[PDB]
């Protein structure tokens, strides 16, 4: 139909999101074909979706359609946040993009689960030590 | 039985029985003695209602399917 | 940490960036140019740019969280805030016009003021001298005062004295008491002050 | 918890595909499992375990 | 008073009033709504010291239908549906206020899910040994039914003789208040008193004595599953419960002289996913067949005008205490977090 | 020439169990059902119990084929953990490397 859009990708833990941000819209976000308040009942997840648009002061001006698979509810919201922010960079100014980067909105979070090592209870947790 | 059927057939269904009964009571309230099964179930309005019910029963229920069913029932029940 | 030392913490402040260049000083301008060349950490999943974001309440929610159940911890905090607001609204509606003026109905003002009232000005540190342990009066850092107020309030609500009372009701009751300079948490502050004033002669034991 | 039609269609499919046709409890179904596989002692891993 | 309307008569509400909050008098709250209102809305009435209801299109549409009801024709089943927290219950309450103020007899079931779960005392029915009585649920409803329709309880007179015990029996020609009082006083006879009340009202509405509104919220419970279990621990079925068996009969369109307004609700439903809201998804096959033909009415999230009036009503009452809530930036955040959902907006504004 | 007498006893058990597997399978089928009369099933109970003890498959032990170690054996290679590691650490097992991640 000739409507501008920008596809991007995001990643958080084991989640991976693909976001299509339309240049013009009403503020509608669809996650896996579902309205975001239904797909994300927890308020914290919806707050993460609002962080990219609020920071650039463009709430209600774009329509997003995203697909996220893998991970948990929080990881999926974090993955979608990254996908939306990177896609939205096309429509904001270069200076605004730099502010987004300096605000943490364009960095892939490398913090992933640490493996468990043999001879220990957890990644860092050790078995109870007995001096005697 | 109807439980075994994998495709909903409006004929000899509860919908057909229920709409027929409702229409017969409506005629009695108007004091009209035209109670012929065939005539009542041959009207175009019944055809719209049959189509809507079959769609709802055999295809994915969506908002559009419930709006079409709404308008079909409103015509048969003289609700405006 | 999975972040290299070069990575810098994100600054999630909308107003900072909008500040016109003319307002910026020469040193402030250098800070902006330097940040453009620096790697930045991904923003954590807690703090956002929302106007309704309060760091103190965010810290309090985290201090109440058990086993990573932030949903329950956040639920308790919002239930407490609504309880304080509803209780103050009842007190306001049942009060006279003159009294109604002095009744505070903002749950966030009450929460901040109640915690500030519970902050201890002075602390006690155990010190070993001559084989004996002495509690020596010491000045407390600003971070340690705020943490102590929050920890004392949470510990009081978690006490067994309260029987089958839900945390939103317990915490709202305690917060309103502290807002009026009353209750057990305030007594804990006064006890610390009175135990440090009594040990004022041991202040010289401190070497820093 | 099946209709007569469903029950008789299931019994026809079982006859078509070679499954048990008579009503058989889970205990007696072991006889089918016993004769559909080799006994553990008859598997080459077992009797040819050692060189 | 931008968010408020001065028309407090629910019979005079039209499209001009969409978005404006109309005040329900304290007297009506005690009489018309001893129990219908949602739990969190009841908190608001206590806190604000007033009950104000936004005039919305779902109710306006359903008030239009009820103003043009042909009392000769069989009663029409109106079903309010919509997503969780969209305002189905309070749309039903707005209509109940209309019919109550027009001297209709109100048969309001506040929540039908309560009749199919968490029952401590499930007694075997004496009238029919294969059915179960729910004394506590029946007695609770009977007291409220008495409160709302106290005016009519003397005029309506039973047309049969009902044997309660060997000793006691209600005689033909006595007022229906006696049947209600027996169930309330003697709680073992409450379930049967509800059955008789429903049986009498259905018969006597057709005779043209009064207009009967059957307002059942959470109707999808009637044709679902129960969490009530027998002594042997086998799952009981909704039909076996006497209260459900008797209420199902009220839902059929084999009587005239009134209307049957119902609302769906996934909240409190049994064995339904969180995001189920469409009629057939919640009613099921048996439920849809019982109500077909019915008129579905959609309830949606607030529209831009309605959302602004809701914030203005909260601001007028000083409910929004955060200093940034009155600002345009705060409102944008309020809108995004809820997406104009009435229930999410009320819950988020409750602690701001 | 087997590693030890214990391995030799397991070799004989695996052989006897193989010889009796069909007969044991047939008799067990008679017992493992509710169709046949209990009188017949009781005679089958005695018949399978009278078969030589070393025909019972549960008596077979998966010992290391190289050293006869009765525990710590990896079933895919039939080797004890000590012998498997000796071959793996010398690069003599195709495709097996030290795991680091
Ligand atoms: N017409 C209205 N006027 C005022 N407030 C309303 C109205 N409709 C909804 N609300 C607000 O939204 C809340 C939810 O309303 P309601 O209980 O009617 O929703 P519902 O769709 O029936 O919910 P559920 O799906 O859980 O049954 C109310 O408590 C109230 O705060
Ligand atoms: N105790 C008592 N209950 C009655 C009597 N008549 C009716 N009821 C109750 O009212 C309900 C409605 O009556 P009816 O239509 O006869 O019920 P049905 O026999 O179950 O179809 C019954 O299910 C009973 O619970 C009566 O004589 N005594
Ligand atoms: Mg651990
Ligand atoms: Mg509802
Ligand atoms: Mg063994």
């Amino acid at each position: 139909q000739g409507m501008a859009f920008s596809k991007s990708e995001g990643k958080r833990k084991t989640a991976k999101a693909e976001a299509i941000v339309y240049k013009h819209g009403s503020g509608r976000i669809k996650v896996n074909g579902i309205d975001y308040q239904l797909y994300f009942p927890i308020t914290q997840d919806r707050e993460q979706l609002m962080f990219p648009f609020h920071f650039v002061d463009r709430l209600g001006k774009h329509d997003v359609t995203c697909t996220v698979s893998g991970g948990g509810r929080s990881a999926q919201a974090g993955a979608i946040r990254l996908a939306m922010a990177k896609a939205l960079c096309s429509f904001v100014t270069e200076d605004e993009v730099e502010w987004m980067r300096q605000a943490g909105l364009l960095t892939t979070d490398p913090r992933v689960r640490e493996r468990k090592k043999p001879g220990q209870e957890g990644a860092r947790r050790k078995f109870t030590w007995k001096k005697r | 039985t109807e439980a075994d059927m994998e495709e909903y057939i409006w004929e000899n269904s509860s919908s057909e029985r229920n709409i027929l009964e409702t229409l017969l009571q409506m005629k009695a309230a108007e004091k009209n003695m035209e109670i012929n099964k065939e005539e009542l179930l041959g009207t175009k309005e019944i055809e719209e209602y049959k189509k809507s019910v079959v769609s709802l029963k055999n295809e994915e229920e969506n908002e559009n399917s419930i709006s079409q069913y709404k308008e079909s029932v409103k015509r048969l029940l003289n609700v405006t | 940490s999975r972040y290299s030392p070069e990575f810098k913490d994100p600054l999630i402040d909308k107003e900072y960036y909008r500040k016109p260049v003319e307002e910026l000083t020469e040193e402030e301008k250098y800070v902006r140019e330097l940040k453009k060349t620096q790697l930045i950490k991904a923003a954590p999943a807690g703090k956002t740019s929302s106007v309704f974001e309060d760091p103190v309440i965010s810290k309090f929610t985290n201090m109440m969280m058990i086993g990573g159940n932030k949903v329950l911890a956040r639920s308790l905090m919002i239930q407490t805030l609504e309880a304080v607001k509803r209780k103050q609204f009842e007190k306001y509606h049942a009060a006279s016009a003159e009294e109604q003026a002095t009744i505070e109905r903002n749950p966030y003002t009450i929460f901040h003021q109640a915690l500030k009232n519970c902050e201890p000005m002075i602390g006690l540190v155990p010190i070993l001298k001559g084989g004996r342990f002495y509690q020596v009066p010491v000045p407390l850092p600003d971070r340690r005062r705020r943490f102590l107020a929050m920890k004392w309030m949470i510990t009081e609500c978690r006490d067994k004295k309260h029987q089958r009372t839900l945390m939103p009701e317990k915490l709202s009751h305690k917060l309103l008491e502290a807002f009026h300079n009353q209750g057990p948490v305030i007594k804990r502050k006064h006890d610390l002050h009175k135990m440090a004033e009594a040990n004022r002669a041991l202040a010289h034991y401190r070497w820093w | 918890s099946l209709s007569e039609y469903a029950f008789r269609m299931s019994r026809l499919s079982a006859r078509l595909f070679g499954e048990v046709t008579r009503p058989t409890n889970s205990k007696s179904m072991k006889v089918v499992k016993l004769f559909s596989e080799l006994p553990l002692a008859k598997k080459k891993e077992t009797y040819d375990w050692y060189p | 008073a931008i968010s408020r309307t001065n028309e407090n008569d629910p019979a005079k509400h039209g499209d001009q009033h969409e978005g404006q909050h109309y005040n329900i008098s304290p007297q009506d709250l005690e009489t018309v709504f001893p129990h219908g209102l949602p739990p969190r809305f009841v908190m608001q009435v206590k806190t604000f010291s007033e009950a104000c209801l936004m005039v919305r299109k779902p109710a306006l549409e359903l008030l239009h239908y009820l103003k043009n009801t042909s009392f000769a024709y069989p009663a029409i089943r109106y079903l309010l549906y919509g997503e969780k927290g969209t305002g189905k219950t309070l749309s039903l309450c707005h209509v109940i206020h209309f019919c109550a103020k027009q001297d209709w007899l109100i048969l309001h079931i506040p929540d039908a899910h309560l009749w199919v779960k968490n029952c401590r005392d499930l007694l075997q029915s004496s009238y029919n040994k294969q059915r179960f009585d729910q004394p506590l649920e029946a007695s609770t409803w009977l007291k409220n039914f008495k409160t709302t329709n106290e005016r009519f309880l003397n005029q309506i007179k039973v047309q049969e003789k009902y044997v309660w015990n060997k000793r006691e029996s209600t005689e033909k020609g006595s007022p229906l208040g006696e049947v209600v009082e027996q169930g309330i006083t003697r709680v073992r006879n409450a379930t049967d008193a509800v059955g008789i009340v429903l049986k009498e009202l259905k018969r006597q509405s057709s005779l043209g004595m009064f207009h009967l509104l059957v307002a059942v919220d959470g109707i999808n419970a009637l044709w679902g599953r129960t969490t009530l279990k027998r002594e042997d621990k086998s799952p009981i079925a909704p039909e076996e419960l006497a209260l459900v068996h008797n209420l199902r009969k009220m839902m059929k369109n084999d009587w005239h002289g009134g209307a049957i307004v119902s609302a769906l609700s996934q909240t409190g439903s049994l064995f339904k996913p969180r995001k189920a809201y469409l009629p057939q998804e919640l009613l099921g096959k048996e439920g849809f067949d019982a109500l077909d033909p019915f008129i579905p009415i959609l309830v949606s999230n607030y529209n831009p005008k309605e959302f602004e009036s809701c914030i203005q009503y909260y601001l007028e009452n000083n409910w929004l205490q955060h200093e940034k809530a009155p600002t345009e930036e705060g409102k944008k955040e309020l809108l995004f977090l809820s997406n104009a959902n009435p229930s999410l907006l009320e819950r988020h504004c409750a602690y701001l | 020439h087997y590693v030890d007498w214990r391995m030799w006893r397991d070799v004989k058990r695996r052989k006897m169990a193989y010889e009796y597997a069909d007969e044991r399978l047939r008799i067990n089928s008679l017992r493992k059902n509710t169709i046949l009369p209990k009188i017949l099933q009781d005679v089958a109970d005695e018949e399978i119990a009278a078969l030589p003890r070393d025909s019972c498959p549960v008596r077979i032990r998966n010992r290391c084929v190289m050293t006869s170690r009765p525990r710590g054996v990896k079933r895919r290679w039939r080797l004890s953990r000590i012998v498997f590691r000796h071959l793996a650490d010398h690069g003599q097992l195709s495709g097996i490397q030290r795991a680091t991640w």
